[PDB]
RNA sequence: CCCAAAAGAAGUCUUUCUUUUGGGUUUAACCAGGAU
């Protein structure tokens, strides 16, 4: 999220078109963006067009227009003469396609080749007019996108939502790197500035939890401290821990320590979970998800997060605000947990309703105990306090004298209403966590952790996710061609050393050239046994499950694979509120709103229409009068609904007559005749 | 790659880049 | 042909319909008639007043209104509109 | 045509913590539900034993550094979940783990009163450099299925007390197949074959035992119907 | 008045009824809402709003 | 309206509404929109004082 | 008719409530201690909970309410966890996903509050849009597809009927559906294999039973020979009692249509009964059904380079004309477009040869559970042409699947028209919130107040004009303009007797009759002629969408058409002609059109002069004047 | 360990001879546990008897229709499928059915010998007109579940013999469900729900105690092995 | 309407009744970022 926000380009601001008044001839893709400004990544909702992302090789020339390299053939030979090129220049000349046949010495195949003329033409020149190509595929792409495997299988649209949803997961505790990837994480991670990076080559001395030291090649010294369980701007955990050993010796920009998200210093933003494709009994019904419980028991998918509470003694101009223990009018049991000071202990269970500070302030004893209590809906370990003082002559605000703060933690664990979603596009809601007994399981007893409709598959149209399950899998087993008597010709142009691979090798699949559909099938068609001489996925690439909660084998085989799925920052705990009755406004008499303060939700002006049009009517007078803003009303049915009574009858709105008010200030005489 | 310890992950890449990624806050 | 409802959709609504003009006569005619069982059972301690009933066996807990309902579907109450 | 013979079971020991168990002659169609039925009772219903909470020297809560340990603490959390203890008393009982100076700690170390007995030495608990120093208390107790963390507040506890989710789960895999025998003259069954695997707390013959014995009483109180 | 005022060009409505002193009678559905009173459509309409229930003689009698 | 009186008017605006929705796949009956027509046409300009 | 609610919540919605019952059940001495216990959640309060909401109806709604079936009343029971669980059949009337959607909860308090929250709202009382007629309760996705999967008859398959070979009887025919069930558990029969049984609790067909009972009906306990499938069996099963037996493959059309004969035909209870077991059955069947997808799947059509080759060398034939200077760049681009269309075609037909019948993909588009075949050609055989920004094609064209993967350029000038979609879709989105709110404010003083103006005025309808040989070709768009109306005249084909009285419903049957007896026009009331000085009355507005019979006497019908005409506005695409939703918005503005066309003034002979640059047209009037 | 809540057994009789136990709390994982192989073990594990096959006089070559009857061979053959008879004997034993003269024949005109049964005597089987005259023989073994028909096993023993499938079991249809059933801090518990049909010869309560008595067999035999072992237990009833 | 503190009386080993004082809007407007 860091690396997209400071690599993004905004169309809205100062002296800059609005986000109200922008036309669709702005928001669309110019020919002209190739290589510029990437095409995919970009919000969508109402800034869709004006906010885009810098693409990968990009750089600003010195008067600020955006230049791109291309790499110039003279004569037909491709050189490797690097040129960095803007809009104008690129449109004077004709540029070929970086995923041409070049022949090994620079020169292309065949005579005709895709080029780009000048305003964005797509057609067939011969390659004796070509004057550029593209350093490489993927130019395109921005950072963020060019992190989807198999992009080029994925429509736009969704692909989108991909690139948007790579932005929103969740450091969790402990990082996983991708099974299959695509070779863009390690300098997405390097370059995003969590990890820490040895500043130049030694010998480790000393390695714990807190601090590493390096000892350079010429006496020198350094130590390296680490930040442990430090809150984000966003309310994530920011760990990090090292990965060398005492003995290792390090090199000059080498991965030494990972960070909140990182695994070896490979960006891992969720978890390998083995996948099957089938819909089962409803419950995965309009995009929601199915889990194991072995993703609850284990904590494969747990979060931490971390919240802060402030609070400051202000001078005043009566003065002698302090922060005190004894609390005015308090029991002593609600006061056991505070210390001598008037802090809660590090190391104590601070639930709602508690006491976090002591504060009392003059009445202008003469004193109001705004004493931070912890807000509605919190709970967890308090892991750290900070108190600044004024007689340690700290630089507090003026007319303050301390400014306790105090940071409360919890672990969030995976449940319903959370928001699941692949790298693709496939979001979806957990819908219900069974046990791990009922769950479709192979035929050797290993039973799937997640289960994803095959409706939602077709129609949308990013089919990329069900190649990523193959070869998902064939990079889970392990594969080995067999090249006997001569390579297959499916495996002619595979790379060496991808002939054979051991039982949990990651792979990667650059965006724009990959795996082709040849080569899964290959793979597919040779995997090593599992543990037995058996093998669990045949040559299409489905298995057998056997039904937990029957018993009986499905009829049909079914996909199955290992799928890299993440965990959204959408938790339900931040989203159910409830209300009987709390705070009121002041100005109007109607409830607030927010989850907040206590809140009440909005019955809008077209949810008045819905009860018209049922004919329902005396359920709109309450739900518009003895529930929002009748002051005699609201304490009236309280009285009845407690004691039984029959609900009394409303009077009228106190925002009529604030509208009489406001009419008579401007001089318009309304009465309420009779 | 090019970062010293780097984990080995392999590519099925047939094409060569010969650019280098710029270094991407610069 | 009804199996055999259970719940906030007992009575079936098309037999109560059967008894009056339109829905939203038989709205007011319940709503009515749980007012009146309700103060009656406020007031069962206390001095008589003219408002009766349940004229049906009431459950363990039944809310007024479900009992007014009941009361409609077996022809105990008449109404006349405005 | 009533077959003549009861169904009888034999046991097949591929090592120590796995075997085979063959059940025949069945009638058709009655394998798949049987051998679904022991599986579900294995995975879900065995009592076992399991570490409870936690205490260690130098930390109040559970999100902390001790000082010379290459982990955190939540890490040795993460790595002390795995521990594969067998207890015989019903009431919680206490064991120590004590280090001092260079090297690795490893459950091995663990010294555990009369009764308990971690199984596996050796896995990895975390690694001391110099002027590191573990002295963490366990909590050893019985339990079945699962159980969340055990609140601090709700179960009368100090502040140094750290809960940790429980797992008294003995059974670690279970499958099975069955050898259907369709002949033309319409004499059938099957032969279910149930392979069972735990994780070195109890030998696979217990696990089925307590299975066995728990679906017994269920179908029981189904049959004392008259 | 009111439910032109309500509906658009609130300052152009005002001013022309405050010209013209007009007197609205409180019917329709908008205004009703405004003003916390029974909207006169639906179950609020005098014929269904002024039932009157009332046990039968036969009940009466069995008590 | 002015050529062929009110019935010709409704009946044209009914008609085009229904083309627009209809091209789309979407079925509207036509009583909602004769209600929309019916509301349209109510009032009456006056050229003879 | 249930909703699930987080006990969370519930323990907080209703608080009051709750504290009066600890309070009667001496649970408490007073009110404050019942509070604190409510407060501080003793094992208690659980129990007394579950005994306060028993039959207490709560108001679920989502934004945008768009039409009036967004808020709706259920009943609620406790849940575990914190998500507030819906019932699947009522995504559709909601028009919500669940992918993250929220949804509010409301609670009613009074004693009509809460009877409006039981008879008028309740979820099982509204099963047909108010806007057309149509169920919203209808099966769908997931339902859909087991059932089809249920319903079919495949050749040939374990256990078939075999006639009498001569030397052994026959063989499939099975006296019961139990002996059916019992055979199928043991594998040797196909719960889509052609059978024959002897049915006695399912009502046979109406031909059946007029030449094998006669007399009146079947009379259940009698029984009858059927040639089907366990599982058509298995599926009429659900259906009510007395319905006859339905032997159709049941694609979602032929669902729709029962359940709309079955709302028609029998009260709103058994509708909603006959909805939640195929809900069931669907649901239950959809997981074996073995619908997955695997790029093995995805088949390609076998000849795709041959067709490919032989169109490039029309474009290449069509590019060097263009070089030799033949045509202009215009002429050029059309005729790309045009070779590059017929290629297009080509391969999509050859597509739809290639695949079998029972092919997942093509069980999901077929069975009418979702998505068109155009995506499947996308995703199999071709993309085709794509847009420019400016929305002319692209004469390239795209020519991978998405199978194989796109190229850069072809990804690129895909994003081009990929994005005006979604920019489209937020502002339509936010456009027709504008026509929706203006037509509620327009139309908001009309209500039904009188039973029958008794006026005597009315509107003519075309009701399937006669064909040019001779025949009555039914009108094809008379679902919207004939029926549920109310005749103002009667109806008297070729001097014979009234065959429609004066004031009827005009359903079904009485259209079949109309046209049987050979009339093609009929004169019907209309609101248009209403002759109420306030409201429209009933006769005039007749059946009521929703309801199934005559509107009632305090409906508000101008908000049910202001929001039924402008709920489908996102559907409507916003695509110098207006043709979109500015059309629908110029139209009831009464704007002058953008292009105006002058039409003619009076009858006769027309002069038109082609003038220089521009037109000249003058009407010559009989008249003379 | 204990269960800490007994579960319950309720029967809700709906007509002579069809049932609906309920069984209330389970453990949040019992519900299906024992209701599939409950199910099973009522369909395919309680003795029965039922006709192996019969031949017809008259009838040896052309299977369509029987000289003086008014019904054709299938809608016998499916008539006497659905015969209740209970036998003792585990031979094979023969019957037979004749009679001459117009009528309608009944099920109750078959002449048993020692030890078989029937328990619908009066069921339609076939009509003869026109001093029609029937003569069927029956064979009736006792068996166990559903065998389809069994072919010829020496054609030269028998040629008018034509085999029919058995319905061995009382019991012909069984279904289960579960739902939740709780408040008291727990709303995830498991009721059962079964619904058994039977025939005339075992009343449902039977069927149930009899599958009970060969699960609690079959689940023994695995409890064997160790008999000190611990697991969950219910308590007295 | 509601809560907090102090005093008196009754019983229970901790609830009810009486009197005095104190009290209740985490409000509000902007800009920004997200969801369907
Ligand atoms: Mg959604
Ligand atoms: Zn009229």
């Amino acid at each position: 999220s860091g690396l997209t926000h400071k690599r993004r380009l905004s169309a809205l601001g100062p002296g800059g078109l609005s986000r109200e008044r922008a036309g669709l001839e702005v928001r669309d893709v110019h020919p002209s963006h190739y290589g510029r400004m990437c095409p995919i990544e970009t919000p969508e909702g109402p800034n869709i067009g004006l906010i885009g992302s810098l693409s990968v090789y990009a750089r600003v020339n010195p008067f600020g227009f955006i230049e791109t390299p291309y790499r110039k053939v003279v004569d037909g030979v491709v050189s490797d003469e690097i040129v960095y090129l803007t809009a104008d220049e690129e449109d004077r000349h004709v540029v070929a396609q970086a995923n041409s046949p070049i022949d090994a010495d620079g020169r292309f195949v065949e005579p005709r080749v895709l080029v780009r003329r000048k305003a964005g033409e797509v057609e067939y020149v011969p390659s004796s007019e070509v004057d550029y190509m593209d350093v490489s595929p993927r130019q395109m792409v921005s950072v963020a996108t060019a992190m989807i495997p198999f992009l080029e299988h994925d429509d736009a649209n969704r692909a989108l939502m991909g690139a948007n949803m790579q932005r929103q997961a969740v450091p969790l505790v402990r990082s996983e790197a991708p099974l299959v990837g695509t070779g863009m994480e390690l300098r997405a991670a390097i370059d995003a500035g969590d990890v820490v990076v040895a500043e130049e080559s030694g010998v480790i001395e000393e390695v714990s939890a807190d601090y590493i030291t390096v000892m350079h090649d010429n006496g020198t010294r350094r130590t390296y401290r680490m930040r442990k369980f430090a809150r984000s701007n966003h309310g994530t955990c920011a760990n990090q821990c090292p990965i060398v050993d005492a003995g290792d010796r390090v090199e000059a920009g080498q991965v030494i320590a990972d960070g909140p998200c990182t695994d070896d210093g490979e960006m891992a933003l969720g978890k390998n979970l083995l996948v099957a494709i089938m819909p089962w009994e409803g419950h995965n019904y309009e995009d929601a998800i199915i889990l194991s419980n072995r993703l609850v028991e284990e904590d494969v998918l747990t979060s931490i997060h971390i919240e802060e509470h402030e609070i400051d003694a202000r001078d005043t101009k009566l003065g002698a605000e302090e922060i005190t223990r004894d609390i005015p009018n308090i029991s002593d049991e609600v006061l056991a947990d505070l210390d001598e000071r008037g802090i809660v202990r590090i190391g104590a269970e601070v639930r709602d309703g508690d006491i976090l500070v002591g504060k009392v302030t003059p009445k202008g004893r003469e004193v109001r105990d705004t004493s931070l209590k912890v807000p509605h809906g919190e709970s967890g370990k308090v892991i750290g306090i900070r108190v600044f003082s004024r007689e340690d002559e700290d630089e507090l605000p003026a007319g303050v004298n301390e400014l306790v703060r105090v940071y409360v933690a919890q672990k969030r664990k995976i449940s319903d209403g959370d928001k699941l979603a692949g790298r693709h596009g496939n979001k979806g809601v957990i819908g219900k966590i069974l046990p791990v007994e009922d769950m479709p399981f192979l035929a050797d007893g290993t039973p799937v952790d997640i289960i994803l409709n095959t409706h939602g598959v077709p129609r949308r149209m990013n089919i990329g996710q069900i190649l990523e399950t193959h070869l998902g899998w064939c990079a889970h087993s392990g594969w080995k061609v067999d090249a006997a008597k001569g390579v297959p010709d499916w495996a002619a142009r595979l790379p060496d050393e991808l002939l054979e691979a051991q039982p949990n090798a990651i792979v990667s699949t650059p965006v724009f050239d990959g795996a082709q559909e040849a080569e899964l099938q290959g793979l597919l068609s040779c995997t090593l046994p599992n543990r037995d001489g058996d093998v669990l996925v045949d040559a299409d690439g489905k298995a057998m499950l056997f039904d937990g909660r029957s018993g009986e084998p499905f009829p049909y085989p079914v996909t199955v694979g290992y799928m890299y799925i993440m965990k959204l920052h959408h938790l339900v705990d931040d989203k159910i509120h409830a209300r009987s009755t709390g705070p009121y406004s002041m100005i109007t008499q109607q409830p607030l709103g927010g989850k907040a303060q206590f809140g009440g939700q909005r019955f809008g002006e077209m949810e008045c229409w819905a009860m018209q049009a049922y004919g329902a009517a005396y359920t709109l007078q309450e739900l518009l009068t003895i529930k929002s803003d009748d002051t005699v009303g609201r304490v009236k049915v309280y009285e009845a609904i407690v004691k039984g009574e029959n609900i009394p009858e409303p009077g009228i709105p106190e925002s009529f007559k604030v509208l009489l008010k406001e009419l008579q200030s401007l001089c318009l005489n309304v009465e309420v005749l009779s | 790659n090019s970062v010293p310890g780097a984990p080995n992950r392999v590519s099925f890449a047939k094409l060569r880049e010969p650019l280098e990624v710029p270094g991407l806050l610069d | 042909g009804y199996d055999t409802p259970l719940g906030i959709t007992n009575p079936p609504i098309d037999e109560l319909l059967d008894r009056v003009s339109s829905k939203y006569a038989l709205v007011i005619y319940a709503a009515k008639r749980a007012r009146q069982i309700n103060d009656y059972y406020n007031q069962l301690g206390e001095g008589i007043l003219e408002y009766v009933g349940p004229l049906v066996e009431p459950g363990l807990q039944e809310k007024p209104l479900s009992i007014a309902l009941r009361e409609i579907h077996a022809d105990l109450l008449e109404h006349t509109e405005g | 045509m009533l077959i003549s013979q009861r169904p009888t079971l034999s046991e097949d020991v591929l090592t120590d913590n796995r075997s085979q168990f063959v059940i025949e002659p069945l009638e058709p169609g009655f394998g798949y539900t049987l051998g679904n039925s022991l599986r579900r009772t294995l995975l879900s219903s065995i009592p076992g034993a399991a570490v409870t909470s936690i205490r260690i020297d130098g930390v109040l809560h559970e999100f902390t550094t001790v000082p010379g340990v290459k982990e955190d603490v939540t890490e040795i959390i993460l790595n002390l979940k795995s521990l594969v203890v067998s207890s015989e008393e019903d009431e919680p009982v206490t064991m120590y783990l004590r280090k001092q100076g260079p090297g690795e700690v490893t459950a091995g170390d663990i010294v555990p009163p009369a009764g308990v007995t971690v199984h596996n030495p050796g896995m990895h608990i975390a690694t001391l450099n110099d002027k590191g120093k573990l002295e963490v208390e366990l909590v050893v107790e019985r339990g079945r299925g699962y159980v969340p963390a055990v609140q601090n507040r709700a179960s009368g506890a100090e502040i140094g007390r750290i809960p940790v989710d429980s797992i008294y789960s003995p059974v670690l895999k279970v499958t099975y197949k069955v050898d259907a025998t369709r002949v033309e003259q319409r004499t059938d069954f099957d032969k279910l074959i149930l392979d069972v695997e735990t994780k070195n707390s109890i030998s696979p013959r217990d696990a089925l035992a307590s299975a066995g014995k728990t679906l017994v009483e269920l179908f029981g109180l189904a049959r004392e119907l008259n | 008045w009111l439910s032109a005022a309500s509906f658009q060009e609130t300052t152009r409505v005002l001013t022309d009824a405050a010209i013209n002193c007009r007197s609205d009678k409180l019917n329709g559905l908008k205004e009703n809402v405004i003003i916390g009173k029974l909207i006169p459509a639906g179950t609020g309409i005098n014929r269904y709003r002024n039932i009157a229930v009332q046990p039968t003689e036969e009940a009466r009698a069995a008590a | 309206l002015r050529v062929q009186g009110p019935r010709e008017v409704q009946i044209h605006l009914v008609r085009e509404v229904q083309e627009v929705y209809r091209a789309q796949g979407v079925s509207i009956h036509d009583k909602h929109i004769e209600v929309i027509v019916r509301q349209m046409l109510r009032r009456v300009t006056i050229i003879d004082s | 008719h249930q909703c699930g609610l987080p006990k969370l919540m519930a323990l907080e919605l209703f608080k009051p409530f709750v504290m009066k019952r600890l309070v009667d059940l001496n649970h408490a001495q007073n009110i404050k201690s019942a509070k604190r216990m409510v407060e501080r959640q003793r094992p208690q309060v659980w129990d007394v909970l579950e005994e306060v909401i028993a039959e207490h109806p709560v108001l679920l709604n989502r934004a945008p309410t768009l039409h009036r079936l967004g808020i709706q009343a259920f009943e609620p029971m406790l849940v575990e966890g914190k998500a507030i669980q819906l019932h699947p059949l009522v995504c559709e009337a909601f028009n919500a996903d669940f992918d993250g959607d929220q949804m509010a909860v409301h609670l009613p308090l009074s004693a009509e509050a809460q009877a409006e929250a039981r008879i008028l709202m309740l979820s099982s009382n509204n099963i047909l849009s108010p806007a057309s007629g149509r169920p919203l309760a209808m099966p769908r996705l997931d339902m859909v597809t087991g059932l089809y999967y249920l319903t079919t008859e495949v050749p040939g398959d374990t256990g078939e009927y075999q006639p009498a070979s001569g030397d052994h009887p026959e063989t499939g025919v099975y006296s019961s559906p139990a002996e059916a069930i019992m055979a199928a558990d043991r594998g040797v029969l196909s719960v889509r294999a052609k059978i024959k049984v002897r049915l006695t609790q399912l009502r046979p067909p109406v031909e059946i039973e007029a030449e094998l009972f006669g007399h009146s009906g079947w009379q259940p306990g009698d029984a009858w020979m059927a040639e089907t499938t366990l599982g058509r069996v298995m599926f009429n099963e659900l259906l009510p009692l007395g319905y006859p037996f339905v032997n159709k493959q049941m694609h979602k059309k032929v669902q729709a249509a029962i359940i709309n004969d079955l709302a028609e035909r029998y009260p709103m209870i058994v509708v909603a009964q006959t909805v939640d077991k195929l809900k069931d059955a669907g649901f239950y069947w959809a997981t074996r059904s073995g619908v997955t997808v695997s790029m093995a799947d995805v088949l390609v059509p076998p000849r795709k380079k041959e067709i490919l080759d032989h169109y490039e060398e029309r474009a290449d034939k069509v590019e060097k004309q263009f070089q030799r200077g033949a045509l202009n760049h215009d002429e050029r681009n059309e005729a790309l477009v045009e070779i590059w269309k017929e290629a297009t075609d080509e391969v999509g037909q050859a597509l739809r040869e290639h695949y079998p019948d029972d092919n997942p993909i093509i069980t999901i588009v077929d069975s009418g559970a979702t998505g068109n075949f155009t995506q499947t050609r996308t995703l199999a055989g071709m993309k085709g042409l794509v847009t420019n920004p400016k929305g002319e094609f692209i004469p390239r064209p795209v020519k991978s699947s998405f199978r194989e993967g796109l190229t850069v350029l072809e990804y690129f000038i895909n994003t081009h028209g990929a994005r005006k979609g979604l920019a489209d879709t937020a502002l339509r989105t936010a456009d027709s919130g504008y026509l929706t709110r203006r037509l509620v404010d327009v139309s908001q003083d009309v209500i039904v107040r009188e039973h029958d103006c008794q006026t005597e005025r009315g509107i003519v309808v075309e009701l399937a004009e006669r064909a040019p040989d001779g025949t009555l070709i039914r009108d094809p768009y008379i679902e919207t303009s004939a029926y549920a109306r109310t005749l103002g005249t009667d109806a008297v084909d070729e001097a014979g007797n009234v065959i429609v009285e004066r004031g009827q419903d005009l359903g079904d049957p009485e259209i079949d009759a109309l046209l049987a007896a050979g009339i093609t026009q009929v004169k019907v009331r209309s609101v248009l002629t209403c002759a109420t000085s306030t409201g429209v009355c009933a006769t005039c507005y007749g059946r009521s969408m929703a309801t199934g019979k005559l509107v009632d006497i305090g409906e508000a019908v101008g908000i049910v058409a202001a929001q039924s005409i402008g709920e489908p506005g996102t559907q409507l695409t916003m695509r110098d002609i207006t043709g979109g939703l500015p059309r629908v918005q110029e139209l009831f503005e009464a704007r002058v059109p953008r292009g105006k066309a002058p039409i003619a003034d009076v009858t006769g002979r027309v002069r038109l002069e082609d003038g220089e640059r521009f037109y000249k047209i003058t009407i010559v009037p009989d008249d003379g004047g």
